[PDB]
Parts: structure tokens; sequence; C-alpha cells
């Protein structure tokens, strides 16, 4: 299989910017390289075919160059519609292989998260399980680390994270980490904390609660 | 104009077989081929195979060989894709796309060796599970008013299958500061979801906050009033 | 080093059992001809048809 | 049984190799060999050619007789190897058409 | 259950490149054809020898790397060397492409030769099943199968039996 | 009175829906149909060599001067000689390439016609005879559905074997 | 193949750089044409044997 390597995997830019993303092939593919644009909830759409050809009806600001092993896609001036994920794909040999994709994201000033923590709702423990939710709201950039500590003991393998896409107005992210335990395990300990480390603070922030105390 | 229309979503058990159909219009079906691409949740694109509408010849990716069989019907301008011995691995959105001109020799720039147009996509979920109703637990505003001014409250929708579930606040009345997170798949094999909103902490004593969790595959409608803990 | 090799490149000695070479266009001795390809596969069997 | 069946066939392997022809970028054949030498040991073998290691000396420095190149007087070679670390340590000099004098001495 | 070369290849035949699979009253068996196997290998060995046959021995040449900008003469030294490399790179690309097409052609030819050689032996005693196999219309034991494989099969011995079986 | 005739020293200007095909004459009349698999098999090979002749990118920037406004002598003689040598060698390569390519294309398209004929010969077995002109005399009544079964490779020779052999002898 | 005034290909004196390039140019040409000739007769003879075998069949 021919391995396609896209660079970069993520890119932050402003409207009006000029951006170039790169596709590399493990062996020569001639000019049989296609570019597809995918917006979050939609199917992919062809943008550039055979290395340099703009798909009919496509915006003139999109252009592509390259041959053999090196390729590029250029946007002359960024537009609101252009923030999406871009894939390059080779059609020279079978199986057809895709690149891992380049995600175009809106650039923004740094914003620290506002952390919230929630003890398991008393009804949930009546059912038998306990879910502690740690919320990070309206932060940029996406990179963040969330560590759970129960009675100062660091946890591992019992939490799941979920991140939203960039907000339509402020272009920030939001993250939810859910520590799941059994009711028996949950009642054994007292303090429950989630520690958040992010670019927007000089030192990590910890929000905690005491079980059975409000 | 030129268009590909796919069949509806499917849900299947691990041992089963699924069959997706692709309906074409706006071009001669028999002069082109159809390729099949799938996309796992939150993942990149993956090519499955290709079939010619001119000859019926097929090319499958090595990893699906044996498992997939693709057919085409000229009389109804329809291509189909059958995947057998399914797995949780196969849970993805499956696309069809026109690919490769047939019946004539073509120079490279006229070869149509590119995927266009694409179908809307067919969603296939493979899990050892049955449709079940969602469960909602309140995420009450904690701490000392949380903070002097802005408080966060929410709803956790738990142990439901399959996707998706609507969530609104105050019957769509509250739409600012709201954040509904993408569902996550628990090892239990059932999804889980949270929806939260930030609101002025002074509004907690006067305003009532109710999350409405609407699920259709189980025909379940749950409303949850989220109020602060009183000690 | 203490070895025998007919072909010398600035990268060191290379064998000449292959007709072509991608190490260096600067050579001395009995050397393969320098080409730009990194690999050229010469079939030594028939078409492979499984099953 | 009143009849019999006799089949003719050829061998096959589980995992073959891809090669190119005039018409096809990749055909699976049972076996292939590589025709492009692309690796080296990193070392220059001292046989069968006579290799003269300059060490700190360039050929022109050994020709003129830079003191730290005195060891190269009357030397011969099939291949003279000049190193990056080489340096001159005598009187500052300049050779118009340095490349030509280097070529004809080295030849 | 047995099928010939028109359909696929045999991964179990590791004693040769071409051969026979049979099914008769005594059972089933497999045997490689040695002379046709070596006929293809001899040709592949030969092109491996010819590809390497001419020695390329060069000594003092021109300089190909330069540490200073000089202009006209250096432009020419670089252009000569880049011209040489592009032409040899073309020759290398064309050579393997032609050789590989010929290797594929000759090995396909050895298979057809063996099939037609068998067809000529059997004569009216057999029919082409269309899958690379012959239906031998007479009781052919192991010693009868070997006589086909070693080219001593006498069609006249079984012709009367076979023709009766062929036509009602 | 037009009798059909096959590919032996004869092409078909009337067949426009494919590169290779069948023409038949039976009780229901005469007909024609293209064979799509063998047509595309020859086209796929031509497409593949069209892709390979263009696959290399020849990208050059600063080179040598090739036109001169003044007589200079030795260095200019060498620059002209280098470029003239390069052009003659590439011209030879271009001439030999299209010669080898066309010879192979003519061979592979001739081969597809022979493969299709032999593929048909194997189907009919002892129910037909080679008329020598590229046609088969099918020695049994073969209606339109019987012709299509030959064209789509599902023709069962045992169904008609008794009838065919009785007509042959 | 019609060539008239070319480069000098034999030299009576040692000159260095320019003569090194003149010799390299001519040796490169001859090796490429020697390859073309060797491949030509090999390809042609293979085709001659094939076409004469084909006429018999
Ligand atoms: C002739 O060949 C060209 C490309 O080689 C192709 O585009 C064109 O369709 C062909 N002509 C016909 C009539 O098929
Ligand atoms: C050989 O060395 C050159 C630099 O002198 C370098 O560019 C090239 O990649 C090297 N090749 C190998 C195979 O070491
Ligand atoms: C091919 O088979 C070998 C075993 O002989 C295995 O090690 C290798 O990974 C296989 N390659 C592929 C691409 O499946
Ligand atoms: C050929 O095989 C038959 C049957 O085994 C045997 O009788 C005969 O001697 C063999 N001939 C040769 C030359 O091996
Ligand atoms: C082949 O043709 C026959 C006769 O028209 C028909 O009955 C059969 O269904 C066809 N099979 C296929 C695979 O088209």
């Amino acid at each position: 299989d021919i391995q396609m390597t896209q660079s970069p995997v993520s890119l932050s830019a402003s409207v009006g910017d000029r951006v170039t993303i790169t596709c590399r092939a493990s062996q020569s593919i001639g000019k049989f390289l296609n570019w597809y644009q995918q917006k979050p909830g939609r199917a992919p759409k062809l943008l550039i075919y055979y290395a340099s050809n703009l798909e009919t009806g496509g915006p003139s600001r999109f252009s592509g160059r390259g041959s053999e092993t090196e390729f590029s896609l250029t946007i002359s001036s960024l537009q609101p519609e252009d923030f999406a994920t871009y894939y390059c794909q080779q059609s020279n040999n079978v199986p057809h292989t895709f690149g891992q994709g380049t995600k175009l994201e809106i650039k923004r000033t740094v914003a620290a998260p506002s952390v919230f923590i929630f003890p398991p709702s008393d009804e949930q423990l009546k059912s038998g399980t306990a879910s502690v939710v740690c919320l990070l709201n309206n932060f940029y950039p996406r990179e963040a680390k969330v560590q759970w500590k129960v009675d100062n003991a660091l946890q591992s393998g019992n939490s799941q994270e979920s991140v939203t896409e960039q907000d339509s107005k402020d272009s920030t992210y939001s993250l939810s980490s859910t520590l799941t335990l059994s009711k028996a395990d949950y009642e054994k300990h007292k303090v429950y904390a989630c520690e958040v480390t992010h670019q927007g603070l000089s030192s990590p922030v910890t929000k905690s609660f005491n079980r059975g105390e409000c | 104009q030129v268009q590909l229309v796919q069949s509806g979503p499917e849900v299947k058990k691990p041992g089963a077989s699924v069959k997706v159909s692709c309906k074409a219009s706006g071009y001669s079906f028999s002069r082109y081929g159809i390729s099949w691409v799938r996309q796992a949740p939150g993942q990149g694109l993956e090519w499955l195979g290709w079939i010619s509408g001119y000859t019926g010849n097929t090319n499958y990716a090595q990893k699906f060989q044996g498992r997939v069989t693709m057919t085409t019907d000229t009389s109804t301008s329809t291509a189909s894709m059958e995947l057998r011995s399914l797995r949780s691995d196969d849970t993805a959105v499956y696309y069809c796309a026109r690919d490769k001109k047939q019946g004539e020799v073509v120079l490279p720039a006229a070869s149509f060796r590119w995927f266009a147009p694409w179908g809307q996509g067919t969603l296939v979920t493979v899990s050892s599970a049955s449709t079940k109703g969602p469960s909602v637990f309140p995420l009450a505003p904690s701490s000392k008013s949380t903070s002097g001014g802005t408080a966060a409250l929410g709803c956790l929708v738990k142990d439901y299958f399959p996707e998706p579930v609507t969530v609104s606040w105050n019957s769509g009345a509250l739409t600012s500061g709201v954040h509904t997170f993408p569902a996550v798949l628990q090892s239990s094999g059932l999804y889980s979801l949270s929806s939260v909103v930030t609101v002025p902490s002074s509004s907690l004593g006067t305003q009532t906050y109710i999350c409405n969790v609407n699920h259709k595959p189980s025909n379940t409608k749950v409303d949850k009033k989220v109020e602060p803990k009183s000690c | 080093d203490t070895c025998i090799s007919e072909c010398i490149t600035p990268n060191g000695s290379i064998p000449n059992d292959k007709p072509f070479q991608n190490v260096n266009k600067i050579t001395y001795g009995a050397c393969p001809k320098y080409v730009k390809q990194n690999t050229l596969k010469l079939a030594t069997g028939m078409r492979n048809v499984p099953e | 049984n009143s009849t019999a069946t006799l089949c003719l066939g050829h061998h096959a392997v589980p995992n073959g190799t891809l090669v190119k022809t005039i018409t096809d970028d990749q055909i699976e054949v049972t076996n292939a060999t590589e025709l492009v030498q692309s690796s080296s040991t990193g070392k220059i073998c001292n046989n069968p050619h006579r290799i003269l290691d300059g060490i700190d000396c360039t050929l022109i420095d050994a020709l003129l007789g830079d003191p730290h190149c005195d060891v190269f007087q009357n030397e011969t070679w099939d291949l003279f190897v000049e190193r990056s670390k080489a340096f001159s340590n005598c009187y500052p000099y300049d050779v118009p058409d340095y490349a030509s004098l280097r070529s004809l001495v080295a030849s | 259950a047995i099928a010939g070369f028109i359909e696929n290849g045999w991964e179990g035949m590791i004693d040769g490149w071409y051969g026979f699979r049979h099914q008769n009253s005594e059972g089933t068996g497999q045997a490689a054809d040695l002379k046709s196997t070596q006929a293809a290998i001899d040709q592949i060995n030969g092109k491996l020898n010819r590809v390497i046959e001419k020695t390329n021995e060069k000594f003092h040449q021109i300089e190909k790397e330069f540490s200073e900008v000089e202009g006209r003469i250096q432009d020419l030294e670089k252009y000569v060397e880049d011209t040489k490399i592009d032409l040899w790179s073309y020759n290398a690309e064309l050579l393997v492409a032609l050789e590989n097409q010929h290797t594929i052609d000759l090995t396909d030819s050895e298979m057809n030769k063996l099939f037609e050689k068998t067809r000529r032996q059997l004569r009216e005693n057999a029919e082409d099943m269309g899958n690379g196999c012959f239906k031998i219309y007479h009781k052919c034991d192991n010693a009868c199968i070997e006589s086909i494989r070693n080219g001593t099969y006498d069609h006249d011995v079984y012709r009367d039996e076979a023709l009766n079986n062929r036509f009602q």
C-alpha cells in the first residue's frame, strides 16, 4: 500500500490568510492525486483532481501543484467556508489510499478554561454506579490535560473525555471528563479532585469536593 | 444533475451481513464505475473496493477480501455493497462515489480516476446490543454559587442505544452558553452524553432549568429539572 | 577498512552484483551505473494467482 | 471409475511481489530481485586498489611539501582520499587554476 | 474438486513450477513437470546473467560537487552529469519494464506448451473441460497417468474404449 | 443473401458499441452483441501505457546556454556538442519507445480476439465445429436465449450434446 | 547520422579541467550508444525468432 503523509495534521489560521498544505507519497504516483474537502457533518467533496485541476464550480482560490512524490494545496485567501478537514488521496495504484487529513481551525487568542466538578447525583448511586463529571468550559487551544485524584491517589483507565468542536461565536472548546466507579468503590473514599493543566494558566487548577458534604 | 443516492441507515449484530445500495442519475451508469469508502467515527477515510458498471469487474482491498462482494445493475442504475462477518470494527459511515471512465481509452487527465460525485453516506452500526431508553441524572450547581457570578449546570444522559438523542433546555428556550458533547461509547457497549449550560448564579434562585432529553429509536421522552443541592 | 571491493564511493565501498546504483554519482572502479531510482524490481517468477 | 480427470496447473505463493511492465504499474509475481544497489557499509575497502589516505593533507599540500605532509613524499596511489579535516600549515599560498593542477597530479 | 491453470494457481506444488493433478479410480495425486519448470528457470537465469554482463569501470572523471560559484564552466560540468544520469535512469526504467513483460510472457508460454503437449498425446481419448483439465474417457490407472506425464502414452490402446464412452 | 463471417481477415465496421463481439444466425434471425469484458481488457492495457509514458516529470531550471550570438571557439563547441548529443539520444529513445509500444499494442489486441474465440471454443466442446473463418457451426437448434447463454458463459453443453452429435455424424 | 565539425577527441598535451570535461562527454556518449546497440539487437533477435515461430504455427 502507498502511504500518503499530510503536513500539517492541524492548522490554525485567520480569514484572509494564505495557507498551503502538503501531501507526500511513499512512491511515485505521477499526477494521480486528488484533494477532498469534508465539512463536519457532510460527505467529502472533490476539490482538486489530477494534481492541478479545479473541480468544476470550485472556488478559484483553491489551487494544487506537484507530481510524483510531492504535492501541495493552496488557498489564496481564506474564507469562513474553508475551515474544514482536507484529505489527499492517490488513485495511481490499487488499493486507493488516503492521507490522514489536515484540519483547518480558526485562530484565536489564548483563553484559560473555567473548571467545574460535579459529585454523582444521589439517584445514580441508588442504581449502583457513580459518575463524577469534570467540566472545562470555553478554552483555547484544544490541548489540555485532566488528571483525576481520589484521596490524592492518581487514577488511570476509569475516565473518558469528550470535546466539542470549535464554538460558532467565540471559537473555543469545551471538554468533559467522566470518572466512572461502582457505588461500593465510590463510598470508600472522601475527597474527589480533577486537576487541569492548560496553556492559559501559570499553574494547574484543581477543583474538588468532599463526598457527602455540600 | 449528477447524483448518487444511498440507502437508509442500518443497525446490525456482530455475526450479520449488511447490504448498502447506491442509486445513480444524471449520467450513463454503464460508462463509469463506483468505489466504496467508509469512515469510522472520528476517523479518516478508508477505501473498500471498486466495481465497473461496464463489465462488472471488481477490485477489493486486501483486508476486505472474502468479506465484501460488490454488484451492479445497469437496468436500475444501482450499485450495491455487501459486507459479511461484521464486527464492531465495521461501525462507520459508508460512501459510494463515481470512479473511472469505462468503454473507451482515456488520457490520464480524462480518466476520471477520482471520486465524484459522492453519495450522502450510509451509517452502519455493529454492536451486540438492543435498542434501549436513555437515563438522565442531574448535574446540580455545586460549590459556593459555583462562583460569585457565573454558574454551570447540566444533564448527563446515560446507558442508551443506539444513537442519537436530542437535548434541549427549557423546551428550546435556553440556547446560549449551552454545550452538548458528542456521545462516547462505554465498554458496556452503550453510549453516554452530557449537555451543560453556564448561567448567572443570581438566576438560580428564580429561574428553573429543565433539560429535555428526546430519544426516538426507543420513543423515550425524559424531562429533568436541575436544582442545586440544599444542605 | 581491511576488505576487498572493486567499487568505491564517498559513502564507502559498494558491491557490484547489481547493474544500477543509487548511492553516489561519484564513483571509482568497477561500479554499477548511477540512477535516480531507489528501487527497481526485476521479476524472477511467473504471475502469482492465489487459491 | 470409467473415466478420469487430468488437470494442468502452475505453482503459486501466498505473498508475492509487485513489479512493473510496459502497461502495468504493479503486477504480482511470485518472486523478484532488486537491481539498484542502495546501501553501503560506510567503509572504503583497501583492496584491490591502492588507497592513500590524506588524513590532514590535501594532494596539493603533499605535492608542495607542507611539513605535516612530509610523510607523503614519493608516494603513489590508485585513489587519493582527501578528508574534510585537512588543513594547510605552511606559508599562505594561492594556485591559479587549482582544479587543473589537482586533476593532473591526481591522474 | 480439482481444477487447472485457467482458474488459479496451486500453492501446494512446491517441487516444480508446472505440473499435473489427477483423479482416477486409485485416488488423487499431484506431480510436477520438471522439464517445463527448468525451461522457464533457464531463461530467467539467462537474463540475470545478461543484465550483469557488461562491466562499467571508470577511473578519473570530472568533478561533480563544487564548493564555490564559478559560472560557465561549472554550469557545463553539472549539465553533462545531470544529462548522463537522466538517460541511464531512463534505460534502467525501460529495461526492467521490457524484461518483466517478457518474463510474464515466457512463463505463460511454458504453461500453454505443456497443455498443448498433453492435448496432442490424448488425441480422441480426451476432451477439454475448459478449466485447464482433460476428461479422459477411459479407465486410466496410476501407471496410465504416469505414461501421460512422461510422454509414452499410446492412444491406440484406449481409443476403442474412449470413443465408445464419448459417443453414446 | 448475406452470410456472416468472422475475424479471419475481416473487421466489423458495423459494431460500434464495443471492440469485440458476437454475430449469430439462427432460427429467429441475425443479431449482434458486443463483449464488454474483453473490450475493456484491451482498453485497460492501452490506458496503462498511456499512464506510464507520462509518469516521469522532467523538471529543469538553470541549465546551459544553447544559442550563441558570437563565435567563441572551444567552450562553445563543447556546449553545442553536449546538447546535440543529448537530443540525438532522446530522439532515439522516443523513436524506439513508440515502436515497441505499437508492436505490443497490436499484439495484445490480436491476443484478446484469440482469447475470446478459444473461450467460446471451450464452451461449445463437441457441439460445434470451427468453420475456419472465425465462426462456429453450432450443430443444434440454438434460439436467442441459447445464443445469450453462450455470450454470458452459462451455456451447458450436456443439454444439447446428444442432438449435436447426431447432426455431426 | 551525419556529423561534421565536432569536438576534439584526442589530445597531445595535458591541460586539466577542460580536457577532462571533453573526454568525459565523449566517453559518456559512446557508452550510451553502445548500450543502445546491445539492447537493440537483443530485442530484434528475440522478435525475429518469435515472428518466424508464429508463421509456422
Ligand atoms: C482515440 O484516443 C484518444 C486518446 O488516445 C481518446 O480520447 C479518444 O476517445 C479515442 N477515439 C475514439 C473514437 O474512441
Ligand atoms: C551518500 O552520501 C551523500 C552525501 O555525500 C548523501 O547525499 C547520500 O544520501 C548518501 N547515500 C547513502 C546511501 O549513504
Ligand atoms: C506475507 O506473508 C508473510 C508470511 O510468509 C508475512 O510475514 C507477511 O507479513 C505477509 N505480508 C502481507 C503484506 O500480508
Ligand atoms: C513412463 O511411465 C510408465 C508408467 O509408469 C512406465 O511403464 C514407463 O517405463 C515410463 N517411461 C519412462 C521413459 O520413464
Ligand atoms: C445468461 O443468459 C441466459 C439466457 O438469456 C439467462 O437465462 C441467464 O440469466 C443469463 N445469466 C447471466 C448471469 O446474465
